[PDB]
Formats: structure tokens, sequence, C-alpha cells
RNA sequence: UAUAUACAUAAAGACCAGGC
């Protein structure tokens, strides 16, 4: 599950763009991963690499 | 920043009656009367005048609290004399004091100068 | 001698000259009233400080 | 003559100093 807006809410920084909260980013560094493994299995489905 | 001024002591403001005269159903013959914007200077002459009259059972003022300035005075006299007349009867009678003490001073002063 | 009634005070008085300090802490810096303010942005609860 | 200018933004965290 991911959750909602509300509860890991951007930060508005007038000097420059945006920041994001902890998960966003604990979020990112799973669905970039996530997406390289489900590459490998469906493409080379290499056993040792997806381990 | 909640300072209150400092003219707020003397000085009254729109619809601040001086004084406020209330009877005082505890007793007969009691009056309480209540001073705006005075202290203990006026306070205390009055009441040391109210005692030397033999038809005044009872005199005594109080400031209620410090920061607001007010006196009450409350004033019990024997029957058929008014703690208005008590209170009134003090006051002209300072009058005939102070303006006695007033013209004995100058006269001590014009003694005093080269004499 | 009191100040408001000129009577002498029974018992008598240690008065002298002592060194005193005033301090960083004032009350105007230290006063605070909170009635429907800010409020933080994840919790929608009253801002701190 | 009528009608209008209504409020939001300064993040969060870390350590340090002091108060009772």
């Amino acid at each position: 599950p991911v959750p909602p807006l509300s509860v890991r809410p951007a930060v508005v920084m007038q000097g420059s763009a945006r920041n994001q909260d902890d998960l966003t980013h604990k979020l990112a560094d799973i669905v970039k991963i996530n997406n390289q493994l489900r590459r490998n299995e469906q493409n080379g489905a290499a056993a040792h690499v997806i381990a | 920043m909640n300072a209150p001024p400092a003219f707020e002591s003397f000085l009254l403001f729109e619809g601040e009656k001086k004084i406020t005269i209330n009877k005082d159903t505890k007793v007969p013959n009691a009056c309480l009367f209540t001073i705006n914007k005075e202290d203990h200077t006026l306070g205390n002459i009055i009441k040391s005048q109210l005692l030397k009259d033999p038809q005044v059972l009872f005199a005594g003022y109080k400031v209620p609290h410090p920061l607001e300035h007010k006196i009450i005075i409350r004033v019990q006299t024997t029957p058929d004399y008014s703690p208005q007349e008590a209170f009134t009867n003090a006051i002209t009678d300072l009058i005939s004091e102070l303006s006695l003490l007033e013209e004995r001073f100058r006269v001590a002063i014009k003694d005093k100068q080269e004499g | 001698y009191n100040g408001f009634t000129g009577r002498k005070i029974t018992s008598q008085i240690f008065i002298g000259p002592t060194y005193y300090q005033r301090l960083k802490h004032m009350v105007d810096d230290k006063i605070h009233s909170r009635a429907r303010g800010p409020i933080q942005i994840l919790n929608r609860q009253p801002m701190e400080g």
C-alpha cells in the first residue's frame, strides 16, 4: 500500500520548487528496483541476478 | 504593552461619576461612599476627620485593589444624623483647617525673612 | 514611617544599599495567547512555539 | 450610478544554550 498525499505531504519552498517527504523517496527506491525486477524476470529470466 | 497610561490614575473619562453613594442594608444609618480616581491622600484625611465627630460611630476607607484607583468609605452615624451630613461636615472642616494653616504659614514666612 | 497612613511601623526595619542585577528574562517576551491561529501541515494541529 | 481589490505564506529536522 502507498499512503496518500496527506500522510506524506510535500514541502513547498518559496525559494526553489518543492521537497518531498521521506516516504516519497523511500517509495521511489521501491518502484525503481521493483521495475528493474520486472524486466529481468520478463526479459532474460536470469536466475542468479534476480537473487 | 499592557502598561496602563500614567494619567489614568487621576483623570476621569466619560461617564464615570466622581462620587457614588449607596446605602448599606446591613445596618441602620449606614452609608457607603465610592470615590473614583483617588487614593490614600484623600481617603485618610476624611476618615480621620470623621472620627472626631462624636455622632459618628464608624468610619473607614479601603482601596479595594491598588491597580484600580478608587476609595470605598463606610460611615455609620447615630440616629437622626444622616451619614451624608457627616461626610460633608468633614470636608468643610478640613477646608476650614487648611485655610487656617496656609494663612499661618504665610505669617511665619514674613516673620522668618528679616525677623 | 508607614507611607500610606503616616504612622510609625512598630518593628524596626533593616535597610541598606545592596547590589541587584536585572535579568535577561522579561515578561514581554514570555507572554503568549492562542485563539484559532496557524495550524500544522501534517497533523492539522496548532503550530509549535 | 453601479461594482470591485479577503487573506495567505514563512518547511522540516538536527545539535547547542537557558528557564521552572
